């Protein structure tokens, strides 16, 4: 399975922003995460194979909208009022099978996207 | 080549979930995953391992010495109050484990008890549980006639006259 | 004619525990306590020293080994069991608590005192601490007399805090072998000095006796410190007998403090610290080590608790 | 049209915490069931009862917040405290957790209790229809449906009358 | 008809969070962290002492400060931030021991231990105790030579507690300013202090010597103390340089003592209290203070924790 | 109520079961008789134990004088160590009775769940030949003797037997 | 024709508490709460030692009270409230901290520290100390001048320890009632004594002053303490006052420390002590002594949780 | 709204009985009964929910007294045996208004005091 | 009362395997067996519920040996394979007179113990 993001670029202080990830292939639950230069890797995102239930990280709860499409095999993240801090470069990951996982661990994710970078300022 | 139900046992084959269907009819046999019901005890379950994740973020610093010994006294008071911590953790985390264990076998089997109940509701009077877990439907339904039990569109007033004839 | 429900198992499943039965077998588990060890300091993003043969009390008083240490600064202090405090032999009274302070200091910034001293000797030194010849402590300084068995003027020494944060002022007290050697060096007669501040105030004897020989010496020194308030005064008053102050430290804001027995590394971040490494870790326990410091999980005695993830494994029939 | 538990809640239920809705010739109604109503409430007050009981120990100051103790003392007794905050702080997070899941657990238990006992006083007369709802199958008159809800319902009374009309 | 069977539900009910999910709807939910605070001090029904500028140590010697206070009876007493145990400076030796004793204590009864001097003058006084003039600490006593210069005589005094409960006894050292003051006040010659009792025997020596000038006055007294068990005996030995107890203390029973920057009030009735004020609570938790002292709901790190008090949430929809 | 009746499990306890915790009572033409049903006894049973098991036992950690009672330790680091024994002495008092009730709770509970669970059972054997009185029994809607009530204790009572019997009874 | 399913009840059963309702009936119920308690001390299989009039620091020094225990062997230690460390009036400083050492030591073994002298008396001896006449501290020596008021020498003892283990070394200061009388003993000027190792740095001076007399003497003698690691030495430097050690103690090995007032008995086994007696308990939790120690059920304030062992209670319907 | 009227209080002899009668005019739902001492806070007695069918006792009252009501005369009653001189206060009924779930020996949970009956044990 | 009786005991080589049995006289449910090494408290070794449905057995002990029952025989069984020199000790089997719960591993549990037969591991 293969994963790529895009809708990244420069946006605005409190403006938003939408990505998209498409994949190639039978996914399952799916995720987004973060990476800021010379950081970890953060999770972001989480949404279930169904699209049933969501879970956010809490510097992103409430501003961030995660969703998908099964029939166009997409992952959608939405995000409203922006901050500097949300400046990284952002991956979106998913699971091949079945799985109960804590989301926020990203070595639970089998599959993960190249990446695209998102500035804000 | 008789099959059976979750009262009686497991399904080592079923792989694209945990719950699902097995069906028997003219056609053949056939398996197939309930994604609902699979994907709520899945919700249920990663909750609980959000929880379990979760890290403190109290910091605590050094109160003795391992190189030079501090005075026996305050060092006695130290170790036996780290201690009496050690032991209400040691019996937290046992407890939580065994509690939660307990928690998600319940909850597992009772995702399965609402799929069965769900589907006895639907059959309405077409069929009659045969005590291992399935259901012996009266009248005849073919592969199509399955599908619609599963994706609950099937109406059961259109083979009620067929079905009752058939069991009285 | 037939339609059954049922639920996924696997041929061979994971034992767990529940309050009702130990064993219990289910589709699959995972681990609940941490047993795996990172033997390495994980440094990254943190202001590292790493102390090595310097001793903490060392960057106070500034013996030999301690030299590129007396105005560090840092997020994270690391101290070796090869440390140590002293070149001359002796001893800090209270010392833990200082470790404690200087653990937590964010490293140290050293200010001049101002003494100045007139018809004694103040370049006192010893073989035992090395430092292109015979030298001293580094923020210290021997006083004596001019020469042999001559007597020890009484004078008066004064130093202001004039910084904003409180001052660590550090001073000792000389133990010679003997009568004689205490005579020799500062005059007969009997030995006081007097330290005095707003908060403070204690009194000094020296007691001259042979110690076991650690370096070389069997003389011992006693070091005294206080935390001298902001627009306050030490005052010293002596006739003998006296390693008087040549600096003072300043605490420069916040650090934690280890000791630890293995290698540091600057390219993995880590949070929880103990003497064999760092615990990285997603898990809410670990069995590693009960004096582990920083972010930690909880320290438990049980090696293993499974937490279930997945439904009671119940085997097919044949 | 109306609905029952299965689908969904309903927001205009007064007088009570569950309740029966029905639906006939004379026309719509709804009202509250005291016994389960009880029954869920009493379970919420001894968990309430249990939560404002008071500790009778007493702790005195071992610090002093305008001269500061001696250091290593200090740092002793800062250690132990965080210490237990941090162990009371998990307690308080799981006790609460633990708590409203098995408050939202009896308050659906309740509900199947309801559920089961309306089943068995219908016995023959009447179907499910799946959404918590049952089909009566004689004709049934508000009388007949105040009855049903204070326990007094005869199903021998309507049992060939609705047996026939459940037939054809 | 038809009948069905149904539960009550709201628009928009109160999130929760439970084992398996975070933040699902309940129909009702009530606090169980208790945040809001009583910014006073509730007494009712308890005997309530407020020390202000008294410190709680100055109760046992009598600075003029703590003239009301000198044999107070109290459930509750209070120490306050401009409290201050002196008037001639100096400091109690293991302080904080003995403040933990009187915060418990009840208040204190003095009793006289019956000292009496002949050719001594036992009118010492200070500017820095001033009672309409120089005086000096309520409970004790200033020992002098007649007059200046004059050889203080050698004593021994001695006191048997009769009482069936122990007795503080609190006596005091004189370090005067230089070698001069010391002769004008006790004679020339070395000047020695011994204390003795079953379980206690101790020496001090006045140290003449510059310290900075709190209140104009370089002089420090060093106030130290025992607990003398009923049927012992103290016995004092002195030349010069002493501070005399005149009575003893008794602790009269039990109570608690708190520090607090706010009012008393008389009206409200507490059992919790912090140095912000009265928790007044019915739930096992709060956030306020994590040192609050009396009977009080345990604290934790969460600001809030909702428990259900109602069904799951479950709309109508049409 | 009537002469000779019998009631099931709801709202209803059995003051003369004896040999068990559950059991079956039934009423035919030859007369009344009870008996208990052992695996299910067995079952509730084995749960509480294995519960029992788990919660009567003391730990391996040895813990040894800090103060005492003879001479008292000095004040401050006493008042240290009253202040650290009586706070965990609040934890485990806490513990303690927060986790009996717990238990407690979940025993109950269980017990109540062997009942159901063997009440379903029967239902599933018996199929359309009875119906539920709704006090927890059975009325069987064809003859059955002692033989045939032991058939329906012992899980080998077949349905099909009396089937065409039994739903003719059912509809007049 | 009717068959019915239901379970046991009894005509009265035990109140328990549950989450929801406090008093509920069930059929039966078991303790989990210990509240009794063994008024003896259970010793079975345990080498045990009841110092009785000894008091346990006065293994290391030796009074006479304690000349049965010098070199004891033990797995539990009881002390008595009768116990006594001395006799020459006196206490050990940082007396707490020594005593939890020698609880757990699992007994002492002494060796001779090898100290010689010249010049001085070390046959000093009061009647404080009575065994079979006038003595002193079986494990110390009482230094004095040669006759009354003569000088007292400088020197200097050292101490090797040669063993695996570290060894415990005490010695003792001598304040005497006046400065006359010191001057009797060791001779006039100060006194002064210096205590060194390679961990360990004090001095000690002598406060001669008039005390309450304890059994007519007036003098105290203060005992201090340290410990010598392996391969480690320890100086004294001494003009007078100075009580010497006569021999060095070694820790066997492990044991328990109790304190009580109850006798022992071998035959009842236990692992949990207090004061009143053993608590020999399967329970998780007891409500005897909250100060009890060994390996023990866990103390709580609640005397009574009773834990449901059956189903809940439901009465029979009248006939 | 709701009115509560207290009667049945008295003087009575150490260990004697005494029955208490709470007259409600207006829809009442839970219930029970507070007492005072002189110079004291209101004290928890007994609670009895709606129904009737499960009742609350204070650890001092246990197993002396019992709490009941009659729902078709609109009535509470607390019967107390075994009087102890520490019994002796101003008795108060309470009433909630609605179906409601809280903690029993609240006062503030009530919102309807009767003005009480003094019973007085010597 | 119900009567217990050992036998099956005796000496034998370590690695060696042995079967005990326990000859009951009277109604028994749960039965077990603990040992006793000379000197030491009694240990528990093995249980088996009332209808052999269930076992347990302590840590020393599991993997080597098993526990069973005969109800028709009244008798109840202990094979010990792979024996070991710490094995050596007095066995007794033990049993419950009623359906009870109660924890398997503590001695007083049991109301009914046998004399013991010596079990002696070279
Ligand atoms: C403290 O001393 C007092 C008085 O010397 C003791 O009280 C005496 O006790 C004896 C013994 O019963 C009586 O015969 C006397 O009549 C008592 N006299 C007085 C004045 O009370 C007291 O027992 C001693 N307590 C201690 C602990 O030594
Ligand atoms: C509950 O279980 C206990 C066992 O702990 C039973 O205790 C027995 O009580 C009877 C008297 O009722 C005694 O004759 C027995 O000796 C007791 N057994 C033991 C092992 O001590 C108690 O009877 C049980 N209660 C019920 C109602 O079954
Ligand atoms: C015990 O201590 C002695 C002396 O403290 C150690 O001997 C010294 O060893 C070093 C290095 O081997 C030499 O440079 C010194 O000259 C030695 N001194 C003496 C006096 O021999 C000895 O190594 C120590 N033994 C152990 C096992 O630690
Ligand atoms: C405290 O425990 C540590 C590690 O268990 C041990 O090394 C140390 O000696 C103990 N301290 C005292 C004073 O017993
Ligand atoms: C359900 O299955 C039937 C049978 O194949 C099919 O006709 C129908 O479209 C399905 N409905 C949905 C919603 O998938
Ligand atoms: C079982 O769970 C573990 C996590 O502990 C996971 O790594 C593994 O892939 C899982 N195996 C299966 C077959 O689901
Ligand atoms: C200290 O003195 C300086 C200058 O005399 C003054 O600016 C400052 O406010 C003083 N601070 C205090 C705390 O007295
Ligand atoms: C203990 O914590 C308080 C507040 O966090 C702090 O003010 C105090 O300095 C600390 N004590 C020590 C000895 O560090
Ligand atoms: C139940 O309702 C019916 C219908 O109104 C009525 O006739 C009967 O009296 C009621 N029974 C009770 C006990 O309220
Ligand atoms: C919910 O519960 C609170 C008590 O926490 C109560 O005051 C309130 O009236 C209840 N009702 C609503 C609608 O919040
Ligand atoms: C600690 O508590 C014990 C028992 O309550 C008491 O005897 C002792 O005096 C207390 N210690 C201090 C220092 O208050
Ligand atoms: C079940 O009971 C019937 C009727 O008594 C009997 O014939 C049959 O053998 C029994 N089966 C078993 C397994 O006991
Ligand atoms: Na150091
Ligand atoms: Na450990
Ligand atoms: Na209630
Ligand atoms: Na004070």
């Amino acid at each position: 399975v293969q994963l790529v993001e895009s809708g990244g670029g420069l946006v605005q202080a409190g403006g938003s922003l939408k990505l998209s990830c498409a994949a190639s292939g039978r996914t399952y639950a799916m995720g987004w995460f973060r990476q800021a230069p010379g950081k970890e890797r953060e999770f972001v995102a989480h949404i279930n194979a169904l699209g049933t239930r969501t879970y956010y990280s809490d510097s992103v709860k409430g501003r961030f909208t995660i969703s998908r499409d099964n029939a166009k095999n997409t992952e959608y993240l939405e995000m409203n009022n922006l901050k500097p801090e949300d400046t990284a470069v952002y991956y979106c990951t998913a699971q091949g099978q079945w799985r109960a996982a804590p989301v926020a661990v990203a070595a639970e994710y089998e599959f993960w996207g190249q990446g695209t970078q998102v500035t804000v300022s | 080549g008789a099959i059976a139900g979750f009262i009686e046992n497991g399904w080592e084959g079923l792989i694209d979930g945990w719950y699902g269907f097995r069906h028997q009819n003219a056609q053949g046999e056939g398996t197939a995953a309930d994604y609902k019901s699979t994907q709520s005890a899945i919700d249920q379950i990663t909750g609980k391992l959000n929880r379990l994740i979760e890290k403190t973020n109290q910091q605590f610093e050094l109160i003795d010495n391992e190189f030079n010994e501090v005075e026996k006294q305050i060092g006695n008071v130290i170790n036996w109050t780290r201690d009496s911590i050690t032991e209400v953790w040691s019996y937290n985390a046992e407890l939580l484990v065994a509690m939660e264990n307990q928690h998600t076998i319940d909850l597992a089997d009772s995702e399965m008890d609402k799929l069965y109940e769900r589907v006895k509701r639907q059959l309405r009077e077409n069929a009659e549980e045969d005590g291992t877990g399935c259901f012996e439907i009266f009248h005849k339904c073919d592969d199509d006639c399955m599908a619609s039990i599963r994706n609950n569109t099937y109406d059961h007033s259109k083979y009620r006259e067929e079905a009752m004839q058939n069991r009285i | 004619d037939k339609i059954c429900l049922g639920h996924h198992a696997v041929s061979n499943g994971t034992k767990v525990n529940t309050l009702t039965e130990r064993g219990v077998e289910v589709v699959n588990a995972t681990e609940t306590v941490e047993r795996t060890n990172i033997p390495r300091i994980c440094s990254k993003g943190k202001r590292t020293v790493d102390l090595g043969q310097c001793g903490l009390l060392g960057t106070i008083t500034g013996p030999p080994q301690c030299d590129q240490f007396l105005e560090f600064s840092a997020d994270l202090i690391i101290e070796r069991r090869e440390g140590s405090d002293v070149c001359y032999p002796g001893k800090f009274v209270n010392e833990e608590a200082l470790r404690q302070i200087l653990r937590e200091s964010g490293g140290i910034d050293k200010e001049a005192m101002g003494f100045t001293y007139s018809g004694i000797r103040t370049n006192g030194a010893t073989s035992a601490c090395r430092r292109s010849g015979s030298s001293f402590y580094a923020e210290m300084k021997w006083l004596l007399s001019n020469t042999d068995n001559a007597a020890f003027p009484q004078m008066t020494k004064s130093y202001k805090n004039t910084r904003k944060s409180p001052a660590l002022i550090v001073w000792g007290i000389h133990h010679s072998v003997s009568t004689a050697e205490q005579t020799k060096l500062y005059g007969s007669g009997n030995k006081l000095v007097t330290v005095g501040s707003s908060n403070y105030q204690q009194s000094f004897v020296p007691s001259p006796g042979a110690r076991p020989q650690v370096n070389g010496l069997s003389g011992r020194i006693d070091f005294h410190w206080l935390m001298l308030n902001p627009n306050d005064t030490v005052t010293f008053s002596f006739n003998g007998a006296f390693i008087a102050p040549d600096r003072a430290s300043f605490l420069r804001g916040k650090s934690m403090g280890i000791q630890s027995g293995v290698q540091v590394d600057a390219n993995c971040e880590g949070d929880c610290y103990h003497s064999g490494g760092t615990i990285i870790s997603n898990l809410p326990f670990q069995n590693i080590d009960s004096r582990a410091v920083g972010k930690c999980p909880r320290y438990v005695k049980q090696r293993s608790l499974l937490l279930a993830t997945g439904m009671k494994n119940v085997p097919e029939i044949p």
